[PDB]
């Protein structure tokens, strides 16, 4: 970690807009482009982003970067559409070079791929993993299911399985996740590193609108709709509901109704994607627990930082546990913090354990600070780890006790004569 | 009597193709011998396995109705029955099983049939190999368990009758004999249920997938995934789409745009104590109007949890590929999340006429503006999968795979913490190699296996490993490499050879870019 | 072996199965070793039969297994001398009375 002079209680000055950008300028910044001067701020810390392997794979960004100070690995995305050059072999003569269009927001297999080398590199090279999520799915064509776009989407999820290390997901504004582009990046893969969360103008779900209006929302029920809200559609409806009024009035009002159902169907179409847009809302994954919590994009920079802090610090802790007693779980160690938090601390501060800041500098004045106020927490670690080595020791003499009394004389000479009187008592 | 059976059974098996088409799944023939008459009675399900019974009808009762005694060997569910018992009206299976057969899959409940009788065809197809101890009887081949979920999420072993499952998810823990293990190996199958909610994983079905593959994991022993399905389930709040209104822009012109949807307090009402939608009060053009913002939906099972669920499956997919035996059979289909978690299995077969995909062309045209695609099987079938190593063997159909399944196993242990199971051959250890690899350009497979004796008609020149052992995967990807599994006097192996000739790569077109070409290309061997 | 003391390397491994070979057959029959028949044979017979010949191969791995588990447990005492006198009584409970008599002697 350094001290860095990019403060962390800035906001970013760049929004990532709705239209094609490139991916560097939320990243790091851009000039500012009204004036000569003046840099719009981005999410990392200025001059710290540092980009490899540009040109292979141009629709996935992969870096390094250092967010308050913090190294960190880093994945984004292009959503603008870039140009493959794939050059000829000499030694075909019947060969050509090929332009090929890449979309943004999309998966191929180049940037699968470089997405799994980057991921696999930076958990062996022992940094974080912040990921700017804003992929539409895999690509289903004929040329990339032929060129094995299926088994680097499933490297993918091997990739995620194998972290170490605190791996953040954060779904930028105008962003989106679907379908098959969720499920290899979802928390449920390593779920004691992972964190998804989502901006307030993200979107995600399985389908997007247009697919989801397609099956659900056909237009049989796009007329049931209008049957119930167009005034002119309903008064022609009604008219013509009326029992014997003649042949030509009923022809003629048919006319009218075919014409005006027709005539109304792109602008009842757009209500029918609004509609199912109302479904992809951060609101719902919020409430079905599938995203940690919505952010705001000006000020996300201070609270990954913060919760990044957070998320180290426990892992420092989470380790001497580990190290005390190999055989617990996650849950339990986890319990473990929470709970000497609390019985330090007192009942009224057990809300002081969602503020990141509070629970950062608490955590760290108990891992930094020795000869002093000597780290209650690291007496209760040296409590699990004494249990642990006596229990191993009654489990083998208990599980074999052929070997009870090989043993039994060398722990009884390094001890005190009192505790060596107590040994003949017994 | 046991003639007539035999006639009519050879008749009917040569022509079953036939009558499986047209749907003839009962009949029925009357003859008398020499008089007593005789009734067949003959059920042809799923083709590949015929059933014949045979009935005497008896008079010997106290009224003057007449009814069915059987042989006492296999008596059959017409046994004491009424001669003149009418025709029923479909059952439980039937709608369900006519419903999938009529996709060109399987129904679900017949899957363990199926293992039964592919595990005759075993024991007989491996008599050539080894010296196999006499087969039990069929009804000692193969015993199941149902898997079920209890209301906690936990497994539970029932056993009840086929189509009783609530949820598009099934699954098995089967116990079987074959040659190379005859006291019992066991698996666990996982299979969709293509007729239920059509395919489409749901919170349940992904939970019952966990589980079992849980359940393989502790114990070490193979799982089975037989996909049919849709990918992940999806919807739409219908309690909201008949309720709300559109606020416009101009009520009478509506082509300059809306501005939001809204509940009347007539709608919200009813709906705010369901959590099912998230609106706030405005008021707007002198009217009391709830502005939608979100909707959540009383519905569980079509919302975001089910990709929460979907990735959750996957990531218990890529780590039972590193701890046990992991095999996919794809029967119908897959799309989306199926076909990843056939992936990461590894070990795929593919039946005809079925295919694995991330997106259907339909979506593909919509997206393109064209009609590019015309078929799924140009995105994921055989001569796609097959041909990039994504699918290890095809199949005719589900029968097949079932029997391919099975044939795999008998190369490996039985679980992960046992040997390698050893046969005792019928091809002496002791023999020296027939065939000689040249110096020119050959065919690895026959210093492999062998092959025919050129000179006369008989006679089979040996090869390196048992004959008759060797089972090649893989076979058009990358075709300057050979790799396979075989027996080096009983013992399992895998094989890895180089192929010497020349071969030509055949690279297809994409339809979806208009100046691309197809290409071959020479690939040299030994590189 | 590996099982018996998952602390030893590949070399000690294959050190212990040749001396036992050797010590068991002989120094004559040492010769029998790159004879891939006959020692698969040998080793089935120390692998497949129980109750019997009683396979002492499998004696010798006891005889690692019993050792690493003590030195075990010596480690833990002497590296942490404070659980020392926690397990103490509880070994000297499932024991037989003269175990007991020379606990208390010593
Ligand atoms: C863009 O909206 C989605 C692009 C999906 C991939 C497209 S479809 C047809 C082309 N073939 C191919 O392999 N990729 C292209």
């Amino acid at each position: 970690l350094l001290n860095s002079k990019d403060p962390i209680d800035r906001i970013i000055e760049f929004v990532p807009t709705k239209t094609p950008y490139d991916p560097r300028w939320m990243l790091a910044g851009r000039p500012h482009p009204t004036q000569k001067g003046q840099w719009l701020s981005g999410f990392f810390d200025y001059g710290s982003f540092s980009e490899i392997m540009q040109p292979w794979a141009q629709t996935v960004v992969v870096g390094r970067a250092r967010l308050g100070g913090i190294p960190v690995g880093v994945v984004a995305v292009e959503t603008r559409t870039v140009e493959l050059s794939i050059p000829a072999d000499p030694a075909n003569l019947d060969s050509e070079a090929k332009i090929i269009q890449q979309a943004g927001q999309v998966w191929f297999p180049d940037s699968a791929f470089k997405t799994y080398q980057a991921i696999k590199d930076f958990n062996r090279e022992g940094l974080p993993l912040m990921v700017f999520a804003n992929w539409r799915g895999f690509s289903g064509g004929m040329k990339d299911m032929y060129d094995q776009v299926l088994k680097f989407g499933a490297y993918i999820v091997d990739g995620l399985r194998e972290c170490c290390q605190p791996v953040l997901v954060y779904i930028p504004p105008q962003a989106e996740l679907r379908g098959g582009s969720w499920v290899v990046i979802d928390s449920s893969i390593n779920p004691r590193h992972m964190e998804m969360y989502a901006d307030r103008e993200s979107r995600g779900s399985v389908l997007e609108p247009e697919g989801t209006v397609e099956i659900k929302f056909r237009r049989k029920d796009l007329v049931k709709t209008m049957r119930r809200v167009d005034p002119v559609y309903i008064h022609l409806a009604e008219r013509l509901g009326t029992p014997e009024l003649s042949t030509a009035e009923r022809k003629e009002l048919e006319n009218k109704l075919k014409e005006r159902e027709e005539f109304l169907i792109p602008i009842y179409h757009q209500v029918a994607v609004q509609f199912a847009d109302l479904h992809d809302t951060p609101g719902r994954m919020q409430e079905k627990g599938v995203i940690s919590d919505i952010l705001d994009w000006k000020t996300s920079r201070t609270f990954f930082y913060w919760r990044l802090r957070r998320l180290l610090l426990e892992d420092l802790v989470k380790k001497k546990i580990h190290n005390a007693n190999p055989e617990l779980t996650d849950g339990q160690i986890q319990a473990m913090l929470r709970r000497w938090f609390v019985e330090v601390e007192g009942t009224v501060k057990a809300y002081v354990w969602d503020n990141n800041k509070d629970l950062a500098e608490w955590l760290e004045k108990q891992l930094t600070e020795e000869d002093g106020v000597h780290s209650v927490i690291e007496e209760n670690i040296k409590c699990i780890s004494r249990d642990y080595v006596l229990k191993q020791i009654r489990s083998l003499v208990q599980a074999n006790p052929e070997v009870a009394m090989d043993s039994i004389i060398h722990m009884t000479q390094h001890i005190s004569p009192t505790q060596r009187a107590e040994v003949i008592r017994i | 009597p046991s003639k007539i059976e035999e006639s009519v059974r050879s008749m009917v098996m040569r022509y079953g193709s036939r009558l499986w088409k047209l749907r003839v799944l009962q009949a029925e023939l009357k003859i008398n011998i020499r008089a007593i008459p005789i009734r067949l009675f003959l059920t042809n399900e799923s083709g590949y396995y015929l059933d014949i019974s045979l009935y005497k009808e008896v008079t010997d009762s106290r009224t003057a109705q007449i009814m069915f005694q059987a042989y006492g060997d296999k008596q059959g569910p017409l046994h004491g029955m009424l001669i003149n018992t009418p025709y029923v009206t479909k059952d439980l299976l039937q709608s369900k099983r006519f419903q999938a057969q009529s996709l060109g899959t399987t129904y679900i409940y017949d899957i363990p049939e199926m293992f039964r009788q592919s595990l005759i065809k075993l024991w007989e197809s491996m008599s050539t190999q080894a010296f196999l101890p006499s087969p039990p009887l069929p009804s000692d081949m193969l015993t199941y368990t149902e898997l079920v979920l209890d209301d906690q999420g936990q497994l539970v072993h029932m056993n009840r009758l086929p189509g009783g499952n609530e949820i598009g998810m099934v699954a098995w823990k089967m116990t079987f004999k074959s040659p190379e293990y005859p006291e019992g190996r066991d698996i666990i199958v996982i299979g969709n249920d293509i007729t239920y909610r059509i395919g489409s994983f749901g919170p349940q079905e992904d939970l019952l997938f966990l589980r079992a593959s849980e359940l393989a994991r502790a114990e070490g022993i193979p799982r089975i995934y037989v996909s049919a399905n849709s990918g992940a389930r999806i919807g739409l709040a219908e309690e909201i789409r008949h309720m709300f209104h559109v606020a416009w822009v101009d009520p009478e012109d509506p082509y300059k745009g809306y501005r939001y949807l809204y509940l009347t307090p007539q709608d919200y009402k009813r709906v705010s104590a369901l959590n099912s939608v998230h609106c706030e009060h405005v008021e707007d053009e002198g009217e009391s109007r709830y502005k939608i913002t979100d909707i959540i939906g009383k519905e569980e099972g079509i919302g975001p949890e089910n990709l929460r669920g979907s990735g959750m499956i996957a990531g218990e997919s890529s780590l039972a590929y590193n701890e046990i035996i992991t095999i996919s059979l794809v029967t119908c289909r897959a799309i989306g999340i199926g076909a990843y978690l056939v992936r990461l299995g590894q070990r795929t077969i593919q039946v005809e006429n079925s295919h694995l995909i991330l997106t259907g062309a339909g979506a593909l045209n919509k997206v393109l503006g064209r009609e590019v695609y015309t078929s799924n099987n140009q995105l994921g079938g055989i001569q796609i999968m097959h041909n990039n190593g994504v699918t290890h063997c095809t199949v005719c159909d589900d029968f097949e795979g079932v029997f391919t399944v099975l044939h795999w196993l008998s190369y490996m242990p039985k679980s992960v913490h046992s040997s390698v199971p050893l046969l005792n051959s019928k091809d002496p250890i002791d023999r020296i190699i027939e065939f000689v690899p040249t110096k020119t350009p050959y065919d690895p497979r026959w210093m492999l296996a062998g092959r025919p004796h050129p000179t006369q008609k008989g006679q089979w020149l040996s090869g390196f490993f048992d004959y008759g052992s060797f089972s090649e995967i893989m076979q058009p990807w990358a075709q300057t490499v050979v790799v396979g599994r075989a027996r080096l006097g009983g013992i399992p192996v895998g094989v890895v050879a180089v192929e010497t000739r020349t071969v030509e790569l055949s690279i297809p077109a994409d339809p979806a870019n208009l100046d691309s070409e197809a290409k071959i290309i020479q690939q040299a061997g030994q590189v």
